[PDB]
């Protein structure tokens, strides 16, 4: 498994063409506010490919 | 912000998180089912332990999810099939016990004990032994003793263990907000929430039942047949109005009837259709067997084999250099790689297991374009019956003869036809009466219809009227009799294998009546067919994301489960079975017990 190559999953909202993203900030799909640790909707916004 | 988007995040993570685990899993496998050794075994402990606890861990959180609240099916049935409790709503000491009682049945079960008496030796296991005693011989003596050892050392034994075993099991159902056992193993075929397809848990018996009620003249009649041909083998110990003994069904629980074959042959002089020494005389392999059936599942509409199936499966058994179990396996992975690991021989029923494997990865990679929680067929019937129709169509005489295998100058006469049709019968419906009855004494035994004691009594009762089979050796209420078989001391189902029998019919008529063919059913080929092909490619692209209803009416036509199209096929031989049991007496009576 070649766990190097990597890809976004979660965002907030759509990007706009010709444009990258640098924070890594975890994605939160509930109303309660993640404090930089995961939890119920508190998900890793980077994803590993296999 | 609502629970929907919560809950298509949360799957959608599952989805990815869980693919890379499956694939090492299934490599894991594949390189210990390939390759036996001391490290084999070990790595595929570790990711089948690995697999265990991330499906533990990734419960409570799809627990937490309502279902109450949703308003999309796909999403309700994935989570509904990720929230399966099954055995952790229990206690620690309870569910140990359940596990510790499930190993040692099925060691016991593995391993076997022959034990002959007078004889200090001779105590096999499974490895060959009474199952060709069983199969192939004429000796009532040894079959009657082989038939009660079998049931009496690997039977009243297990009694206890059985016993807590189903309490067990209906506590743990009873205590999932379900009924009880047997209505937790009928909830696979259960469908809910959609408008006009909805099938109903306690249906599916009605269904079966109102199946059985029509199935039971074609039945008689071939047990008929099946006496009136062994009455004259075994002089003075089979009645023309009694039931067939247990011994003399040519299996070691009267499952599969295809050793009576060459006893009830009615045209002994007229050779068969195998055609294994006519590919032995020439150029042919397990390459060249599974180019043709490519060959032949691309002429109906289904696409090409993958770039890894022909460069990592071991299609040759690589003889004693490694230990590879032989046994043909359908590997799904889930990442576009399908291999079949069989040893492919030159024989005839491998032909036709080849087609079946061959099925199976057409439809596993017709539901790949799923997510990994609807990567499955509809029910537990349907991946098997889509390999099983091909290898039932591919073993037709016109087929071989179009390939190259039969001769083009080969008549085609109506007794090989008879002959064929009397083998198919044997080897189909000889055991759904069986499986009927074991799944009906397996229901009331779960529910609570029958009480602690008299199992054995309803069981030979049951055996008695329903089937033709009558015990040679009176058992008393101590001894376990139904728990002999491999599905009721392992927990698996039986009823899979009757919707394959009744589907598998339905599907060959579909597919032959959207060809534009005439005539009868037995010879109609499923090729060259592109309408057909692409109606099964459509069909089975649904898998777990739809019903079966919905998939049974966009294949055939229907919403429920019928069996004329059994009748249609048994017709030329139900007829020919009339026609021969005239002078002699249609079905069995009981209390003709041997004793």
């Amino acid at each position: 498994g070649n766990y190097n190559y990597l890809y976004r999953l979660f965002r907030k909202s759509n990007l706009k063409p010709f444009e990258r993203d640098i924070s890594t900030e975890i994605y939160q799909a509930g109303s309660t506010p993640c404090n930089g640790v995961e939890g119920f909707n508190c998900y890793f916004p980077l994803q590993s490919y296999g | 912000s609502t629970i929907e988007e919560q809950a298509k995040t949360f799957l959608d993570k599952f989805n990815h998180e869980a693919e890379d685990l499956f694939y090492q899993s299934s490599l894991a496998s594949w390189n210990y089912n390939t390759n036996i050794t001391e490290e084999n075994v070990q790595n595929m402990n570790n990711a089948g332990d690995k697999w265990s606890a991330f499906l533990k861990e990734q419960s409570t959180l799809a627990q937490m999810y309502p279902l109450q609240e949703i308003q999309n099916l796909t999403v309700k049935l994935q989570l509904q099939a990720l929230q399966q409790n099954g055995s952790s709503v229990l206690s620690e000491d309870k569910s140990k016990r359940l596990n510790t009682i499930l190993n040692t049945m099925s060691t016991i079960y593995s391993t076997g004990k022959v034990c002959n008496p007078d004889n200090p030796q001779e105590c096999l296991l499974l490895e060959p032994g009474l199952n060709e005693i069983m199969a192939n011989s004429l000796d009532y003596n040894e079959r009657l003793w082989a038939w009660e050892s079998w049931r009496s050392e690997v039977g009243k034994q297990l009694r206890p263990l059985y016993e807590e075993y189903v309490v067990l099991k209906n506590e743990m159902a009873r205590a999932n907000h379900y009924e009880d056992y047997g209505d937790y193993w009928r909830g696979d075929y259960e469908v809910n929430g959609v408008d006009g397809y909805d099938y109903s848990r306690g249906q599916l018996i009605e269904d079966v039942e109102h199946t059985f009620e029509e199935i039971k003249p074609l039945y008689e009649h071939l047990h008929a047949y099946v006496r009136a041909k062994l009455m004259n083998a075994y002089p003075s110990y089979i009645s023309p109005i009694g039931c067939l003994p247990a011994h003399l069904l040519g299996d070691m629980w009267g499952r599969f009837w295809t050793n009576l074959y060459s006893l009830t042959v009615p045209f002994g002089q007229k050779p068969n259709i195998d055609v294994t020494d006519a590919m032995v005389d020439q150029a042919w392999d397990a390459q060249r067997i599974f180019k043709e059936a490519e060959k032949f599942f691309v002429s109906v509409g289904l696409p090409n084999m993958t770039q890894g199936f022909w460069e990592n499966s071991m299609l040759t058994d690589p003889g004693n250099v490694q230990k590879a179990v032989c046994h043909p396996t359908a590997w799904d992975l889930g990442k576009g790689d399908f291999r079949i690991l069989m040893c492919t021989k030159v024989t005839m029923d491998d032909f036709l297991t080849a087609h079946h494997e061959m099925g199976h990865i057409q439809y596993d990679m017709a539901y790949a374009a799923q997510p990994f929680l609807l990567r499955n067929g509809a029910n537990e019937g349907f991946h098997e019956a889509v390999g099983e129709i091909m290898s039932l169509s591919a073993a037709t005489p016109k087929h071989l003869k179009s390939i190259g295998l039969l001769s083009p100058d080969f008549q085609e006469d109506n007794e090989t036809e008879i002959n064929f049709l009397l083998k198919q019968a044997l080897t189909i419906v000889g055991t759904l009466p069986f499986t009927y009855m074991l799944e009906k004494w397996r229901w009331m035994v779960f529910k609570g219809e029958i009480p602690k004691d008299q199992w054995m009594k309803k069981w030979w009762e049951m055996k008695r009227e329903i089937v033709g089979v009558v015990e040679p050796v009176p058992h008393d209420e101590t001894y376990c009799d139904p728990a002999s078989l491999f599905h009721v001391s392992n927990d698996y189902s039986f009823i899979r294998y009757y919707t394959r029998t009744l589907y598998q019919f339905q599907f060959q008529e579909a597919l032959c009546q959207a060809a534009k063919h005439e005539g009868p059913l037995h010879k109609c080929d499923i090729s060259n067919s592109t309408e057909a092909g692409q109606k099964l490619f459509n069909m089975l692209r649904l898998g777990k994301s739809e019903p079966w209803t919905l998939a049974l009416e966009n294949v055939v036509g229907a919403k429920n489960m019928n069996v004329r199209p059994l009748l249609n096929y048994f017709e030329p031989l139900f007829t020919w079975l009339k026609d021969q049991n005239k002078n002699s007496f249609v079905g069995w009576s009981t209390d003709w017990s041997p004793y």
